[PDB]
Order: C-alpha cells, then structure tokens, then sequence
C-alpha cells in the first residue's frame, strides 16, 4: 500500500496509516486498516506488495500470540522487532521474497520507554524518535527534524503529525484518502477516531 | 540497484606503535533519503573488533552471525577468540555463500593478548584476506580513503597522534561521498584500555 | 557458389557451379555464374545474387563507355572498377567477386575482391562457401605456366571436390577459356565429374 | 527409520501398549474438573513428598492453551508437554485460517486425534 | 557495432595561488591493461600565460587543445594582438564543448593563469561545457584520491587550533610555490602507489607574471 | 596479476608478483600469491582471489589426509587431477586460473590448469594479466638444460616483465624453488624493486585538531568478581 | 540539488545548494547554483549544468538584444518564454532543465516562471526543484506568508535548504541567497552548510534527533 | 559502421640511436582462414618514412592509395620537392591523424592502427602512433594489437627511457626487432612465418628488406611432452 | 495534464478541466488554468504531454487570433474544430508528434446552437453531447447516459458535472485539485469562480 | 585443430596439431592432442579442452574397470562408451572426438563421433576446425591397404596444409602408430613440414 508514518514522544508510540487501496484503475476502497496488534503494548503498521503485507502481518501475529501463550509473558518491543527482521532477512534470499515494509511501535513496560523500529524488506532495522517507509519521510522529515522534541506529549505528537499529513496531501500526486491513528503507551493500544 | 551502494557507509583501520584504531561513520541511507545517523559498523567480540560496510541488513545479520560464532568458540575453547583466528573464521563464513553472497566489506583489528602484536585485515564480499601491515579500507568512500591513508600514515605512530591521522583520514573522506557522513566514530585500542570517541562533523 | 580463376601458359580459364540457393531449396540448377564484362574480361560471380548481379551490370556499362573512349581496358583497370563500387558501398553489399582477363601485353591475370573490397593480383583464385574445402587440394595441385588441357583438369577435379562437399554448390560445370584464340565455352556434366 | 509396531492387538482383541498408558495415567497425580452455571473449576493435586520445591518456578499443573481454554493432565509430565504444545500451535493456526478462536469440542477433538494417532503409527508409543 | 569513444587514463591537477598558478599532470597514457607512452605531454602552454589540459580520451582531448591553440591565434587576428584573459578564454572553451552538446568531447578539461588582478586563477569544465572558477582542482582517474587530501590540507577542512576543541578553525594562510609544489608531488607519488593508470612521470607547468616554466618528476613505472 | 613456472635441472621454480587490484584500484601493495598445497608442492592462482585461495586450501586439506592415509609424501599429478574435477563441476564459476609446481617422488613437475578444468604441461609456463609479457622473455631465454641459479633468475625477469609493463601487476617478485632431495625454499620479496620515495612533507597534526563531541571507556573486559 | 524561489511582498527570495555530484562522488561543494541572467534577473540550475548554463547566459544576451531594440526593461514572461520557446526546438534531442526565471518589473511585479526541457511554462508563487525538493517544501508551505518581512524571508529560504541539504544525500555544501527587488539583485553571501547547521540547531532548538 | 572482413595483424617498432626501425608479417587473414600470403603492410613515402599499417586490408589499400596521392599532389608546382620541400614523416602522420579522427566523427572508421617511422630533416627520430578512433602517441617503442602485448616488453629491455637511445646501435636494435618477430610467430594465431623489415637511418637512409622469414626457432623440445597431466605414453 | 469533461446542453457548452500540475514526484501548482479562448465564442481545453500542450494550444490561438483579423469575422465551432483536426492528422506523421489531446466548445452565432468537438492527438473528430479524454470518460459517461436531456438548462448541467467531478475524486486514485469550469454560450465565455 | 585418424594395411595411425588458443593467443604451442584411454586405444581431441579433458579420463576409468573384469575392450566398445557420454550431455558438451585402435582380430578401426554425440565407422576421419580445409585433399589421396610410410605422408601432407590455411592450428604434427608390433610415437617440425 502507500504512506504509513512513526512518532515516539514523551510516554507513547503513534503510527498513521493510509486508508486508500487501489487495484490499478480504481479505488475499491477507502477504510482499510494497514496495522496489526502484535501483542497488547505493541503494534505493526505495514506497507509492500498486494497480498504479501497481509499474509506477513498475520503470520507475524500468529508467531506473537503463540510465544505470549507458551511463557504466559509479552515478548519487549525491541524482542519483537528483532524477530520480524530476522523473518525479513531470511525472507529476502528466497524463492519469492516478502516484499513488505513494516514500522513497530511498542511501550516497554520493563523500561517504561516508548520504542519505535523501522524495518524495510531486506531487513534493515532502526530504532528512531521518528520514521516511514517509501516516499512519506520524503515530504514529512523536514517538518519533524524542525519540530520535535523528545520530551513532547500525545498531543502535541498529534499536532505534528496532522501537520505532516496536511503536507502530503499538499504535494502528493496520489490520494490516499487519508490516515487511522493509532497510539501505543502503558494502557496498550486505543484508535483515534476524529482525525 | 547495486546491493552494496544501497545504504552507504565507511570502514577505516590502522596499526600504531603498541596499538591499533578503527573508525566508521553513522549514515544508514535509501539511496538518496538519509534514514538514520546512529547505525554503528564497528562491533567487537571480546577484545577483537570487526566493522562491516555494505548492505545493512548483511551486516546487521553478520553481526549477529559472528557474535553467534564467537560465543560458542569461548565455550568450547575457554578462552576470548584472537585476531589472527577470527580472520580465518570471517573468510570461511563469507566463502560457504560463494554462489549467493552477503554483500558486505568487512575489516578486523585487534592486539593478539599473548605476543601483543598489533593486527589489522580486510576482505572481499566473498571471503579473500588482505592482511596490510599500515592501514585497511572499506565503504562508498573506499577511494577516498585509499588517498588520505596513502599520504598521512606513517609507521610506529603514538596512540594519541594515531587518533589524530585516522580521524582525518575518514572525516575528509566522508566529506567527499554522498552516501557518508552523519557522524563518526573512532576507537583507539592499546592491550589493555581502549577508548571510544566520537568526532563533530558537518551533517550534510 | 564454388567459383576459381587459374591463369596458365595461353591465358587464363574461368570456372563455376550451377547452383542457385533459397535456404535449402535449390531456386537454380542450370544458373550461369560466369560473366561478361567485356569481350575478354569475365568474372566469377558469389554472394548475394542480386548484388552481383547489380555490380557486374555497371562495371558492364563503365567498361563499355571507357572501351568507346580509350580503347580496350585493362583487367587491371576492370578490377579497379569493381573494387571502386565493392569498398565504397561495403556497408550495404554481400558480393565476392573474382575478375579473370586476357590481355596481349599482360597475357592471363586474376584479381580477386573478397567482402571488404581489397584487391589482390594471384596466380589462382578460389571463392565462394565451396572453395573452403579445396584450399588443400588447389595449393598442392597448382603450377604455373600449365597447359589448356592440364588446366582444364586442374579446375574440373577442384570443382568437383568442391561440389560433392558443399551443399551450396551442385549441378554443371560451367568454364570459360580465355586466349589470344577468343573465347571458349565448356560445359560438364554429373554423370562426367562424380566419376573422377 | 524404527518403524517397529509397537501397538498391536492381542488375541483377546486387546492393545495392551494403550491399557499400560492408562496405568501410568493412574499413577500420576489426582486432577479434577466441576462446570457450574456460568463457569468451570480445574482442581489439582500436587504431592508433598517434594519440599524445598521453588514454587514460583516449576511446571504449575494447568496450562492455557489460549487466553479462553485451558488443560489439566494426569500421567507422565513430559509427554504432556508435547501435547501442551501442539494444541497450542493448532489454536493459533485456527485463529489465522478459520478467523476465529477454537471451540472446546474442536480443541478436544485435534488433542485425542493425536493420542489416537500414536496408537496405529509405527515406531512410536 | 562500432565504439567512437575510449578512455586514455591520466589525471590532471590545478591550483590557484595568491600570485601564481600550477597545472600538473602525469604522463602515463594508456588503453585497458597496456601502457601506450611512459612520456606522452598531457599539459600543454598555449599561449597569453594560459596552460591547459583535456583529460579523457585523448582523440577529443587533443582535438580540443589544439582548436582552443587555434582560437588563441584568430583573437589576435580579429581584435588586434590583444591578450586573451584567463575569464575570457573559458568562456570561450564552453562554446567549443556545447558546439558538441548532443555528440561531445569526451574529456574533463582544467585550465590555469592568472587574472586581471594578477590573482592565480583555476578553470574547471565538464564534457558539454559547463565551467566554474576553482581554488583547487583535480581531474580524472585519481581525481577521487587526490581531491580529499587537497581539501584537508589546503583549505584545512576538519582541521581546528588546538585547546579550542572544535570552536576556532584553523586560519587559512596563504601556500608559497614551494609549498604548492610539495602537496603536488606528494598527491600525485600517494595516487600513483595506489590506482593502476597513475605511474612512469609528472610534469608541472607553473605560471607568474615572468611566465610559463616547466618541471618533471619521476614517478614509479609498475 | 603475473605468474610463472620454470623446469630446471634438477627441480621447478615458481614465481609471482604482489599486487591485488580492485579494477583499478590497488587493495594490497605487497599480496601473496604464491601458495602451499603441500610442503614440496605449491601453486600460484591468477582470477578471482577467494578462488584461487579456497580451492587451494580444500586440495591441500584433502591432499594432506590422502597423505596420511596412504602413509605416502603427495604427488603433484594427484593435486591436479583434484583441482581439474572440482573445477570442471563448477564449470568456471570458481574462477581459479593456476600453475601448479613441485617435487615428489616420482621427480618434479610443472602444470597449469585454467578454471573450466583443463590441464597442461610444460617446461615454462605462464597465467594471468601479465601472461603475455612473461612469456614473451621466457620464448626469448628459455632453453634445455638450465641451472637452478638461471631458472630463478629468468622466472624473476619474466615476473618483471609483468610488473613493469602490465597494469594488472606491480611491487615486488615473489619466489618459491623446489629441488628433488631438498627442502622447498620460499623467497618471500625476492626483489624489492618499487620502494617508495620519501614524502616532501609529515603530515602528522598537532594534538587537538579533530573536534570531539563524547569521549569514553570500552568495556573489554568480562564481567567481573565482588 | 535543491534549489527554491518564492514571491513575497518585498519582492522574491532565491536559495540554493552547492554541491554537485556524479554518482557517490562529490565533484564539487562550490557550484554557483545561481546564473546571473543581468542585474534584474535570476537562474537557477537543475538538471544538466551545462544546459543551463550555457542557454541562461544566452538567454542574457536575448534580454540584452531585447532592450537596446525596444529601449525597455524586457518582461519576466518574455525573458522566460524566450528560454522556453528555445529548449522546445531541442524537445526529444536529450536537453535536460528544470529551472526557475526570476525577476521583479513593473507592469508586473514580482514574477517566478518555472520552466522545463518538455517545454512546460508555467507562472507561479513557490517552486521548488531538485533530488531535495520535497525537503524544502515541507518547510516553505508551512512557514510562507505573503506578508513576510525581508529578514524572515530570506532566512526561510536558507532553512529551507537547509532541511534539504541534511536530508538529500546529494544536497548540501553550502547556500547561497539572493534577494530580488524591482532595482535589481541583492546577494546575501554563501553560508557554509556545516557551520550553518550547528548554528541554527543551538539557536532555534531543532534537529534534536542530532547530536552537538 | 562495419566490420573487418580481410585483417593483417601487429605492427611493431622502435628508435635507436641514428634511426628508426619497423616491421610487419605479410599474412592477410580473413577470420580464422589464413587466406592471403603475400600482403605487404609496410609502405615506404619517398626516402624518409615507412607507414606500418594494421586492421582492414581494404582500408589499408585505401590509405595507400591516399598517401600514393599525397606524394603526386607534393609535387604539383614544387620545384624543392626532391629537397627542403620533401614530405617530411612528421607531415605525413598529422595528415593521417586528421583523416582517422575525421572518419570516426562520422561514424564510418577506417578500420586500422598505424605507426609512422622516419627521419626528419635535422636527422630527428620520428616514431609516431594512430588508429580508428583517432587517438595518438609517441614512445621510444611503438606495437600494434599482438605486438602491443608481447613485443613492447622486449624492446622495452633495450630502450626503457629517452637516454637509452644514443647508447642503442642498428645492430643491436634490428636484433631485438627480429627477436620479437619470432616471438609472435610462436604466440600470436593470425601471424605468419614470413615478414617485412624497413631500416630508416640519418646517414645510410631507407634500407626496406623484403621476404624476410622467422629462424632458429626452438621446437625439439616438444617431443617429450605428452598427455595433459597423467599420461605417460 | 490530467482530466478534461464537456457537455453541451439547450443553449451552453461547459468545459471542466484540472488544476493540477505534477513533475513526478511532486505537485508544482494547484491553479493551472488548460484552456485557451480560441475566439470570443469558442473555447479549447487540452491534456496531453507537459510542454506540447501549451506550445499547440496558443499556436492554434494565434491562428484563430490571424483569421479574425484578417477577415474580421468570426470562424464558426465547426469551422475551428475542423482547422485543429488537420494539423492533428498532420502532426501524427510528423518527426515528432505533437502528444495533445482537445476538447472544443463553441456557440454558433448563426445557428444559434452550442456544439461540443472532441479530438484526440491523432485526430480523431467527433461532435457529441458530452465527452472526455483519458480516463476522465470510464468515470463519468455512466451518470451522463442516465441524465442527459438535449433540453437542460445551464444550472441542470452544472449540478450533473459536479455529480462526474464527485465520482472522479471517489474513485480515481490521483488527486487533481479540482477543476475550473468556464460557460460557452451567445454572450460569450465565463468562468464560474465558485466550483 | 586439425586431427586425423586413417586405418592401413598393419593397423591404424592418428595424427594432430600441437596449437591450443584462447582468441588469437596461442595460449600452448607444444600441445599433446594425442590422448591415450587404453594400451592400443587412442583418441584425438577437438572442441573445448577442458570437455574432452574430462571425457577422455572418464573413459580411461571405464575402459581401465572394463579390463579388470572382462579383459581387453574392442574399440567398438570405446566409441560407445565416448558416445554415451557425448550423447547423453550434448546440453552441456563442445567435444569432438576421434576413436582409433588396434584389435588382432578386428586390426585396425576408426570411429568419429562429432558434436551430436553420433557415431559413424569409418576407414578414415578427420576432424577440427583445420579440417574444413583438406576435405577435397584427403578425399583425392586416401586409399585402403596403404603401408606405414604411405600412411604417415598421407597424415604430415593432409595435416600440413590445414596448418598452412588454418590459423588455429600450428606447431609440430605429432602421430601416434598402432599396430601388432606396439605403440611408437613420431613428431615432425615445422622446417620439416613447411617444406612440403
Ligand atoms: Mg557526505
Ligand atoms: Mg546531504
Ligand atoms: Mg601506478
Ligand atoms: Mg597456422
């Protein structure tokens, strides 16, 4: 699909995804939910080729679930993020690699930190205040490399982002149809629903 | 399109006198799009240092590989690897993928803790060894690098001016590479202290 | 194509195959690959059939209008013309051609003209796909200053190795004899060459 | 590959590999289910023959086999493990194809598929 | 199919001084593996105290040279015997590069003299002819070796007074002929220990108001 | 790259130079090219430089457990006949162009070997880059019946050859002389004919010219006690 | 490269980067981004140098031939159309431009036309051109105001490539300002985008993500 | 564009201390085919300069006949044709060099590489290089295609730099010449036993020796080769 | 350019065209006017590659401009659309053809009739009710089968055009930052300001 | 390559060049082309050398396991162990081999098996790209029942002028005789051969 964004401020993760999916000539729709939870405190928005982000995002989740279930514990965001490089870097010397971009936002509840990793297909993983996949950090960083600070709150986190999104729309030649924003802090995972 | 100017990156290193350094920028790219200015190259398994150039997502799992690698050695040998050993070890790992290869430019240095010789080696993506008594390169900016090395080293330089040759060895050969630069780190290794700096550049 | 031109003692002969090629289907049998340019200067024809037959048609012209103002020309001056339109349109021509002539000053000479449009002046020639497999036989057989008759065999035996080894190449032996005498049509049959 | 029969019948038309199953089922600690109204109580017994036992740490008696369903288990404790841990990886290939967590009975049903399986399968107990 | 372009090797460098200029060039020429000339001039005097060298392919490269020769000696024709300076020179060689914008001169060209002012002076130009006044120039096959260094010790980049830490810039002093001369042999003795094309020779045009002198240097012939 | 072998009276010699290239970039200054598949049996490998070295060092394993297990010193023929099968299995893809020498107790002996598998023999041979300019010295003072002082020397003149006028090869000749009834004498730098000059200027800086932002100490060291 | 021009109420400001590169090779970190077309117009150059360049430095010949023939201050949309017109001659032979015409007249007043080697001409307030362009339009769009002050422009328009120059691997160097006014061109000097970064980083409290 | 269809291989040569010296085998090939075998590629102009040309014998033929005109046009209204106004080597390359350069600007090559060797008029040694694409060089020893390879490294033995020229005598010189004619005679499969060999000396003039065949070739010691590895027999 | 729309009702001819205009990557200007008035009745919308299409629309301007002048009298829709035509067909087989394809809507002052052309770059002429270039028609020819009436007013047919320009923004995947809508009836051409 | 075989009156003789190349350079002047799978079966090699390399040592192995068990191979029965590895990698292979050997009670035998990896018996056969050259001369010469010193002019002749034509081939004729009596090897120089 198109344009998925990260931003780690203060105490929280906040991921905006793309609501649009295009079959060439048309829209055939426009609410689709680019992200997959993970595990309670950790959230995966995701990004590649049709049908291959999907398949990668629930096995992903699968693996999750059933590593939570074995040792009745949540695996950490920077645990979790290592395991799907290694599915990515193993995935891009076979037959048909996966060919999906992924950013994971998770609270550390150990630490009590916020975490965001940004993996692309090959398997180049970064741990950042703030990161995207494709041409959406083309538009957007020069706002975010001016504007943030580490120690912002959820909703100044917000701000900057609507004013990332409203530059997108500005300069970007495909509609997107705009974002769902989700936040990741210490009480899990929660949509905004007016944005 | 060419695997190993993707991400870009450097890798520098140099023997001194009783000592060794080596030193490697902190840009991790998409061709044009600078993604991150904390991507460290240099890593070490004991005290034998290894820095990787090329494909971030080869070097980041040969890291992982050799750290794998290294603590196995230490439990079967009792003992920390040496330079020389780890050397042959990082050509047999890249030569078993001869046919579908990690696109990687690897550089060793380290002290050997027994005869306290000083150490340095570099190789190919596919494993061949070039053991240079004076400096070894690696990176976008090897070129570069080759000509800054080829006219400031000189043999049986003290530690702290061994500092001073490397770090503008890689500073001015950033300067010049599109792909390089966001920062720089140098560590200056003596056999049993070893001191990490990083340098103040320009962030373009 | 299996073409040759030997000069000898009276002059000089020229020899060629019937054979006229579109992929393996022979379009030809009974094709006439020797050539008149002027009444004593001939040539052997290889190549595109188009080509040469193009080309040897206007050295046929050029030769005509310098034979009405300068007098007969030389086999020199006949090969020079056909180098002349074989080099400058070497780009857009496929045409191996050797030219065989008798003079009364310079008695027999052969030039031959390969693809890039050189010339060079030999005692024999041989071209076309054919003469790859009698370049053995051809240099081990051939003398200079040899007679009508022994000359004659000299090209019906080559030709006829040529012919039994090349698919290309096939049908009559055509010859021509060129002397002080005039000129002298030969024709051999199957039946005669298989048999030697 | 041992493909030895370890589990055939008997002339009385008795697989006696399966009753001796049974024996060490017998032998193992004493465990017990109540459904009520609106829930389910999954007692157990833990033997006190076993002091300066790190409570904290040891293999407790129930398992969750995904956040709705849970096992108990008399027997042999290894073996149970390999159980345990294949009906964990079938409730998580369920949710993935199906879209939809295993009921109880479909749960139930994969686990004695197992058990039944390694009763007609070669080289195996 | 027919190639009407190849590559000679060699590099070329020019420097800018306070009062004078250098153009230095090896004079190795060569073709894939083989070695053509150990002495091939690549650098060449053409006249009103402008030197110049087209580095490239050599064909383009003394084509080039030899009608920017001719361009000298038909402005003393057509505006009486008057000196072409070092600006008006590179003006004029962009127009001879761009003549062949859509089939070009397949050659890196740097010119040297002086200015107006009697200030050195460094042209740099591209194969369709875009061009740039230069402090510090080199140019071809171990233009990526010798460029760094020439950065760091010239222009002292990265370079910073000790005690300040970074603070104050080490101060940009001008380099005497002498001392442009040592940076030459040494930038050009580190590329030839280092890039196969550079080796056998040097020679250095150095121009001042007294003129235009030459001096050649070995360099190492493997 | 310049390699060479030359048969001699009672022995072979070979030799090589010491420059590796990355195209035209110079990677090591002083390479060796010149290996041991055995104590009396060595080789020198022109190509692909991983190549070259791995299936040298999996023949000369391989050779040195044959050597155990028959409780015989090896032999070249049989080194040839490993590094021509594996090479033909690979059909070139190892690109490992060798010349392969040495002593045995059958005598001494000289082959080369190109990467598709093929093998030949000879009294002079020589591979690489600089292939040429070597062989064109040794057709020129070649002849039957050399001394061992005189097939060093020529196999030396043709690596020379190779350094001076070939690209590909530089820096120094390196020599290995193998003699029926001695051991094998490795002549590391041979010839030092390419020193560089000393430089017009140091370039050592003064202490404190590199900005620092973070300075700190690397743990090493493993965990430790109290 | 990444190269910007706006209109604003005391007129427009030019920005550009200096480096210049073929491949990963940085050829030059002193390139004049800049063509003085006369004293009243401005260039930028994207796309071929050379290009640009030459045909810019024509193109002030043009305006200058214009002027002694019509005794006026040739128009911005003339000047530009006579580029346009031009490179549209050469469309398919491979020429390669993406430039901004910049002058302050007038009949007109402050005026900007972009103009391409397709031949594309098209008047406007914000261009912005380049491998960094989408860095530098990020900042421009959401700082512009028509009734920006003189000093707040041209200091937008250096943090603007600034971001650029940071970002774009093939961006940076150092930048140099120009402001145009109806009177002619006023250059505001070359700032060093090293010195410049540090400087503006302490001052205005971004690129947190770095570290100084 | 074209390809070459009839080809004639290296041509090499070198300067000593009086003179110059040049020479090249006689073979035209046309591919693989050894066709031709009396081909002559040396082509003296007046009593001072020998062009060594290499490549398309068809385009050497036409070159040939350009400088057989340039000689006829030198001549036109020249009463010192025979003395101060002679062709002079150094004229006879630049005009060659223009032609090359010209043709390959118009993408229709003439399809060689030449060597020009001659004397000037204040006894100068004149050694001079030029082929397809127009590109020139000059050096103490000059070879084309094969000889580049092979031949250079030889004569490179004897004239390394400028200083070894006057210390070089004729004999010496031919003797390496010779040398180098085996030598690709041995290694180079488009050459040929028989070759020509022209001598341009500041006080004995143009000596141009024809029918001149490789010697003293070494051959014997291919009876004791056999197999290609094991065998025995 | 990107989406052009006409439609001729009782007495007008409307013209609807994009205001986008993109250089790849990003969008350079959101206001581009592509339409040119040929004369005071007749009016010429145009889409096809960046440059050509101004470079043919004033040049085919300029000779409408020439006529008027020269005969001082205006040439009639038909007329007009036959003259573009022509050197359509004739740039087809040109060196290198001019990409640009054209919408042309005229009121005939003598007929008293509004007339709609449509013209593709290899000039292909047909008149019509309503027509499109590109996708524009895929979209939009649906809702205008169903609508149209030969007896519509004006107002009737801009509502049914902001009906087509609502399904292209639904369904089409690139943003083409509206349109600009200008009239063509017997006092001449107007351009709503408010669309 | 030029290479021959040519059965005779007491047994068989195979002939060939000593050139090998890679391009133009002549990358081995003194090449043994005469290769050896059993005591009185010998085969000549064209195509790529490390090809026939390894299919002639493939076949020493299976004619060496051959003997071990069931004496003695006809050269029948190395043709078909040649053919069976041609044919079946004819994918993979450049070979083309000529089979020559020496029975008591079958004497003298020659088979060729070229590119497709087919076999053909007969009572000569030449082979490699000098080949091409001396079709017509060997056609004319051979005869059936020739003596050894007949049958060694026959090959230095035959091979002599695909050398002369053929710029891949060159160096010295090696010839390997077989016969009742044994094994000899000859080799003749170029002063010798050029001369002919
Ligand atoms: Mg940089
Ligand atoms: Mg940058
Ligand atoms: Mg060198
Ligand atoms: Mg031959």
């Amino acid at each position: 699909m198109d344009i998925i964004l990260g931003i780690r401020v203060q105490d929280s993760v906040i991921l905006a995804s793309s609501k649009a999916v295009t079959r060439g000539i048309s829209v055939l729709k426009d609410s689709d939910d680019k992200t997959r939870q993970l595990s309670p405190h950790t959230l995966m928005s995701f990004a590649g080729e049709a049908g291959d982000t999907v398949q990668f995002a629930e096995y992903i989740q699968a693996n999750i679930q059933l590593y939570s279930i074995r040792e009745d514990y949540e695996l950490s965001p920077q645990a979790v993020s290592s395991f799907v490089r290694q599915e990515l870097a193993k995935s891009i010397r076979s037959r048909r690699p996966y060919q999906v971009n992924v950013l994971i936002g998770g609270y550390d509840k150990k630490k009590n930190k916020p975490e965001l990793y940004q993996i692309d297909y090959l398997g180049t993983k970064v741990e950042l205040p703030y990161g995207a996949h494709g041409y959406s950090g083309f538009y957007t960083f020069s706002l975010l490399d001016h504007h943030y600070r580490p120690d912002m709150t959820t909703e100044e986190g917000l701000d900057l982002l609507k004013l990332c999104v409203q530059e997108l729309e500005k300069r970007m030649p495909m509609d997107f149809k705009g974002v769902i924003v989700k936040i990741v802090d210490k009480d899990g995972i929660r949509q905004v629903d007016d944005f | 399109s060419d695997p190993s100017s993707i991400n870009g990156g450097i890798v520098v290193a140099m023997t001194g006198k009783d000592c060794v350094a080596i030193a490697c920028d902190l840009r991790l790219g998409s061709q044009s799009l600078g993604v991150s200015n904390k991507f460290e190259k240099i890593f070490h398994y004991g005290h034998v240092f290894l820095g990787i150039t090329g494909l971030a997502t080869d070097v980041t799992t040969l890291n992982e590989m050799f750290r794998y690698k290294t603590n196995l050695y230490k439990l079967k040998e009792e003992r920390a690897i040496e330079p020389e050993t780890f050397t042959q070890l990082v050509s047999s790992s890249l030569y078993e993928r001869r046919f579908g290869p990690y696109f990687v430019g690897p550089v060793v240095a380290g002290i050997n803790s027994k005869s306290g010789k000083p150490f340095i080696a570099g190789f190919d993506l596919i494993g061949c060894i070039d053991e240079a008594k004076d400096f070894i390169v690696s990176g976008t900016a090897s070129d570069q690098l080759f000509g800054m090395c080829e006219s400031l080293y000189e043999p049986n330089l003290e530690p702290e001016d061994l500092f001073e040759t490397i770090s503008q060895a890689l500073l001015n050969a950033a300067d010049r590479d599109a792909l390089s630069g966001w920062g720089a780190v140098v560590y200056i290794i003596k056999k049993d202290e070893v001191v990490k700096r990083y340098l103040k550049m320009r962030q373009d | 194509t299996s073409i040759m031109a030997v000069t000898f003692k009276d002059g000089v002969i020229l020899g060629a195959d019937s054979r006229t090629t579109t992929g393996a289907y022979i379009a030809n049998r009974v094709t006439d690959k020797l050539t008149r340019v002027h009444d004593k200067i001939w040539c052997c024809r290889s190549g595109s059939a188009a080509d040469t037959q193009a080309i040897a048609d206007i050295v046929q012209y050029h030769l005509e209008l310098y034979t009405s103002q300068y007098g007969t020309p030389s086999t020199e001056t006949a090969a020079s013309v056909f180098k002349e339109l074989c080099y400058e349109n070497k780009d857009n021509l496929t045409a191996g051609i050797i030219v065989a002539g008798y003079d009364d000053k310079n008695k027999g000479e052969v030039y031959t003209i390969p693809l890039g449009g050189s010339v060079h002046k030999l005692p024999y020639a041989i071209a076309g796909s054919g003469s790859t497999f009698i370049y053995g036989y051809c240099d081990k057989n051939f003398r200079e200053n040899m007679s009508k008759e022994e000359t004659v065999d000299f090209i019906k035996h080559s030709l006829s190795q040529a012919i039994k080894w090349d698919g290309s190449s096939g049908g009559v032996i055509r010859m021509v004899v060129l002397t002080a005498a005039g000129v002298e049509r030969l024709i051999f049959y199957p039946d005669e060459y298989e048999q030697l | 590959g041992y493909d030895r029969a370890l589990s055939i019948f008997s002339p009385d038309g008795h697989i006696f590999q399966v009753e001796y199953a049974l024996e060490a089922v017998k032998r193992g600690t004493c465990a017990v289910g109540v459904k009520g109204k609106n829930c389910v109580v999954l007692g157990c017994e833990r033997r006190s023959t076993l002091k300066l036992q790190d409570t904290r740490i040891t293999p407790s008696k129930v398992s969750k086999i995904d956040s709705h369903v849970v096992l108990s288990f008399s027997g042999l404790n290894a073996d149970s493990r390999i159980l345990i841990e294949k009906a964990r990886v079938e409730a998580q290939s369920h949710r993935l194809t199906l879209e939809d967590p295993v009921t109880v009975e479909y749960l139930t049903r994969y686990v004695a598929g197992v058990q039944q399986r390694y009763t007609q399968s070669g080289g195996v107990r | 199919q027919f190639n009407p372009y190849g590559d000679n090797g060699g590099t070329i460098l020019g420097i800018a001084g306070e009062d004078f200029a250098v153009l230095a060039g090896d004079t190795r020429n060569i073709t894939d593996y083989s070695i053509n000339s150990r002495y091939e001039p690549k650098v060449f005097d053409c006249g009103d105290n402008i030197v110049m060298s087209a580095n490239g392919f050599a064909a383009d490269g003394d084509a080039l040279v030899k009608r920017f020769k001719n361009s000298v000696k038909w402005y003393h024709f057509d505006h009486n015997d008057k000196k072409l300076s070092i600006n008006s020179a590179a003006r004029n060689i962009q127009h001879l590069l761009y003549g062949k914008r859509f089939f070009p001169y397949y050659v890196h060209t740097i010119i040297a003299g002086l200015d107006e002012d009697g200030k050195g002076a460094v042209y740099s130009f591209d194969p369709v002819g875009s061009y740039e006044r230069e402090q510090c120039r080199a140019g071809g096959a171990a233009a990526s070796l010798i460029m760094p260094f020439l950065d760091n010790q010239v222009n002292f980049k990265n370079q910073y007074e000790p005690g300040t830490n970074g603070k104050v810039k080490k101060p940009l002093k001008y380099l005497s002929v002498e001392e442009v001369i040592k940076l030459v042999r040494d930038s050009f003795t580190s590329a030839t220990e280092r890039h196969i094309q550079v080796g056998d020779g040097l020679e250095i045009l150095i121009v001042t108001k007294d003129g235009v002198r030459k001096e050649f240097y070995e360099l190492k012939r493997d | 790259t310049t390699i060479v072998g030359v048969k001699f009276n009672n022995g072979v010699v070979i030799a090589a130079d010491t420059r590796s290239t990355q195209g035209p970039i110079v990677a090591d200054k002083n390479c060796a090219k010149l290996h041991r598949i055995s104590p009396k049996i060595w080789c020198a490998g022109a190509g692909t430089a991983a190549d070259t070295e791995a299936v040298t060092q999996l023949i000369g394993s391989n050779i040195e457990l044959h050597s155990l297990y028959t409780s015989r010193e090896p032999r070249v023929v049989s080194a040839l006949q490993m590094l021509k099968q594996h090479l033909f299995k690979y059909q070139g893809h190892i690109g490992a162009y060798l010349i392969v020498a040495g002593v045995d107790p059958t005598g001494s002996h000289l082959f080369s070997i190109h990467a598709e598998g093929s093998t030949d023999v000879g009294y002079y041979l020589s591979l690489g880059s600089g292939s040429l300019a070597a062989m064109a010295v040794l057709e020129s003072h070649w002849k039957q019946d050399l001394t061992k002082e005189e097939a060093i020397k020529l196999a030396s003149d043709a690596i020379q050859a190779g350094i001076w006028n070939d690209l590909g090869s530089g820096s120094n000749v390196d020599v290995c002389v193998m003699e029926i009834g001695k051991d094998a004498e490795y002549l590391r730098n041979y010839l030092t004919p390419n020193v560089r000059e000393e430089k017009q200027k140091s370039y050592k800086f003064p202490r404190g010219t590199t900005a620092v932002l973070k300075e700190s100490i690397v743990n090493i060291c493993d965990i430790q006690e109290e | 490269t990444t190269t910007l021009a706006f209109r604003f109420q005391g007129g427009i400001i030019v920005a550009v980067d200096s480096r210049a590169t073929a491949g990963n090779w940085v050829a030059s970190q002193t390139v004049k981004k800049v063509i003085e077309i006369n004293p009243f117009l401005l260039g930028t150059m994207a796309g071929g140098a050379a290009d640009c360049q030459f045909w810019e430095t024509w193109l002030g010949s043009q305006c200058r031939l214009h002027e002694l023939r019509e005794k006026e201050r040739i128009s911005v949309a003339a000047a530009s159309k006579i580029l346009s017109n031009l490179v549209y001659q050469y469309k398919g032979a491979g020429l390669s431009m993406g430039t901004m015409i910049c002058g302050y007249t007038r009949k007109e007043g402050p005026t900007i036309y972009y103009v391409d080697s397709d031949g594309t001409r098209l008047k406007g307030d914000i261009f912005c051109v380049g491998s960094g362009q989408t860095f530098a339009y990020g900042v421009l769009d959401s700082n512009y105001k028509w009734d920006l002050s003189v000093e707040d422009a041209l200091y937008l328009g250096k943090r603007s490539i600034l971001a650029a120059a940071h970002r774009d691997a093939y961006s940076g160097g150092s930048v140099n300002l120009y402001h145009v006014t109806e009177d002619g061109w006023i250059y505001h000097g070359n700032h060093d985008v090293g010195e410049l970064f540090w400087k503006v980083k302490e001052e205005e409290g971004s690129f947190n993500n770095v570290i100084g | 564009t074209q390809q070459p269809i009839v080809t004639g291989t290296s041509v090499i040569s070198m300067k000593y201390d009086n003179g110059v010296i040049i020479a090249a085998d006689n073979l035209g090939s046309y591919g693989s085919l050894l066709r031709f075998n009396g081909v002559e590629r040396l082509i003296p102009v007046g009593d001072n300069t020998v062009v060594g040309i290499s490549g398309d014998i068809s385009d050497m033929q036409h070159i040939e006949r350009l400088l057989k005109d340039l000689v006829t046009e030198n001549a036109y209204d020249n009463p010192l044709a025979d003395a101060e106004e002679a062709l002079e080597p150094s004229y006879i390359f630049e005009y060659l060099a223009t032609v090359m350069y010209q043709r390959r600007s118009k993408m229709n090559p003439l399809w060689n590489a030449i060597i020009v060797a001659g004397v000037q008029s204040n006894g100068d040694q004149f050694l001079r290089y030029v082929n397809l694409l127009g590109v020139t060089y000059s050096s103490p020893t000059l070879a084309t295609g094969f000889g580049a390879h092979m031949a250079n490294p030889l004569l490179r033995k004897v004239v390394d730099r400028e200083s070894d020229i006057p210390k070089t005598t004729v004999q010496v010189a031919e003797e390496a010449i010779v040398n180098a004619m085996r030598v690709l005679y041995y290694r180079d499969a488009r050459s040929s036993r028989n070759f020509s060999l022209a001598i341009i000396d500041k006080n004995t003039g143009l000596t141009f020796k024809k029918n001149l065949q490789v010697e003293n070739m070494k051959w014997d010691f291919a009876k004791d080769i056999k197999g290609y590895g094991t065998q025995k027999i």
